[PDB]
């Protein structure tokens, strides 16, 4: 019962490093994609300056 | 403009509520770890190989940890605002651009002497030696109690004939999860009704209870645990189980509060 | 239109940047601790059964 | 309690670089837009010279 | 929020790194000495019964 | 007594490389953020030249 209870606890609590590292990498990429688009978005008002206004 | 600014403040207030709920739950994390350590010590202290000196050694660690539980409760604070000592009560976190949109958060006492962290205790006045066996006819015990919800129950455990006192205790444990039965050194069947499970006093009937007059119910809590005896150690395992369920119940209430407040933040941002 | 006072492109990029960063912080906590249930927010009912186990 | 206290101090005290960089760029564009409008405004009374006055 | 003054991700990783190191030093001590009870902190009452045995 | 005295000394005197490398990296980013802001702040008076003066 000790081993089977430990197996049950692992399935409910322990992290799946295979799935978690993929989730971390996806989050990192989405952070660089949002950062890059944000940098491109900050220059949107510059177009107004091109109208000599 | 006023609505957009009030949404910026609303997101800030939602975050602060998440912060208080996070700090409170983190402190509860060590309350759960301390309680589990106290439960393992009680199990070890309920042995037979132990002598009085050993049980005193365990009870020394249990008293040290029980003081640690009260220190976590009284000292845990969020910038001077005490959380787990019971003075927090209910605070409404305003999350919204207009008045009236607030969410009440309740933080409960985690002192070891809180009534929720324990239950009630009924000890048989008739000790049963190793030669005692459940007799025919006088083998039925009935517990008439009330649930925490308030609905009455009439559990009936028909103990098996030929069972000794310790087998009667383990049979009662298997049949019902509302009460936890054990036996102390003098062979007296103790029964613990966690305050999280039942309310009021448990009533005993049937032939088996006729042979095991169960006396009155004494309120118990983690603070009053004393594992210097076989009976006290056994009944402290049950008390710590009721306290662990209480702490986990408040952790789930704070988990649902953080999750709801994160959904509120996403909605407010949109 | 072209306007300088507010640009919703920056707000949208920020929102998805904080979403990705939050999912990045959650993934890193699970990797360092080794548990996918470090609080009740991660899984409330799972936390209780895991604690009992 | 130290980490959770620090995170609270972050949400209150620390600056959001994503939001602040956007607020800085917006402020600059209004600084240049006001400067350009000022120059156009400085020639407003110069038209009085065209009146031969 | 992308802030610089605090890194709660680093604080959490430090906390779990010190916990892992503590368990590593305890396991090393148990292996070199060959006793799982080297101090009363490991098991108080177990130390007493073992000492009397 | 020598091992316990040395453990006490390390806690009081030795550096936590986990906490010190993080502190160093944070300082580097803050110095890069102040260097950048200083550079863009040096061009603030340039707006005066744009005012035909």
């Amino acid at each position: 019962i000790n081993e089977n209870v430990n197996a049950s606890k692992s399935r409910i609590k322990d992290t799946d490093f295979a799935k978690e590292t993929t989730a971390l990498t996806k989050s990192q990429i989405l952070s660089q994609a949002s950062s890059s688009v944000l940098a491109q978005a900050k220059q949107a008002p510059n177009a107004a300056l091109s109208l000599l206004g | 403009n006023v609505q957009s600014r009030g949404l910026d403040v609303a997101v800030r207030n939602a975050n602060d509520g998440i912060s208080i709920a996070q700090t409170a739950e983190g402190a509860m994390n060590e309350t759960t770890n301390i309680l589990q350590r106290m439960r393992d010590l009680s199990l070890q202290s309920a042995n037979g190989s132990n002598s009085k000196s050993e049980r005193v050694a365990i009870q020394e660690e249990i008293t040290a940890l029980n003081d640690e539980l009260n220190r976590i409760a009284e000292t845990t604070s969020f910038g001077g605002n005490k959380l787990l000592n019971g003075t927090f009560s209910t605070k409404s976190f305003q999350i919204g651009a207009d008045n009236g949109e607030a969410v009440m958060l309740t933080l409960k006492d985690m002192r070891s002497d809180n009534r929720m962290m324990g239950g009630t205790s009924y000890v048989a006045a008739e000790g049963k030696d190793k030669d005692w066996k459940v007799q025919a006819g006088a083998n039925d015990i009935t517990f008439t109690l009330k649930d925490i919800d308030g609905n009455d129950q009439t559990i009936t455990v028909n103990a098996k004939e030929g069972d000794d006192i310790e087998e009667v205790a383990t049979y009662i444990n298997g049949q019902t999860d509302m009460v936890k039965a054990s036996v102390n050194e003098k062979g007296q069947l103790q029964i613990f009704a966690g305050n999280n499970k039942v309310t009021g006093d448990v009533a005993f009937s049937g032939g088996l209870a006729g042979a095991l007059n169960m006396q009155a119910g004494t309120a118990e809590t983690v603070d009053t645990i004393d594992v210097t005896s076989v009976g006290g150690a056994q009944q402290s395992v049950a008390v710590i189980d009721s306290a662990l369920k209480y702490v986990d119940s408040h952790r789930a209430e704070l988990g649902a509060f953080q999750n709801r407040f994160n959904h509120a933040i996403s909605n407010l941002d949109n | 239109a072209v306007n300088v006072n507010t640009n919703v492109a920056a707000m949208t990029a920020q929102r998805y940047l904080t979403g990705a960063t939050n999912a990045q912080q959650t993934s890193m906590e699970r990797l360092s601790s080794g548990f996918k249930i470090n609080s009740a927010k991660d899984d409330a009912a799972g936390l209780q059964i895991s604690n009992r186990l």
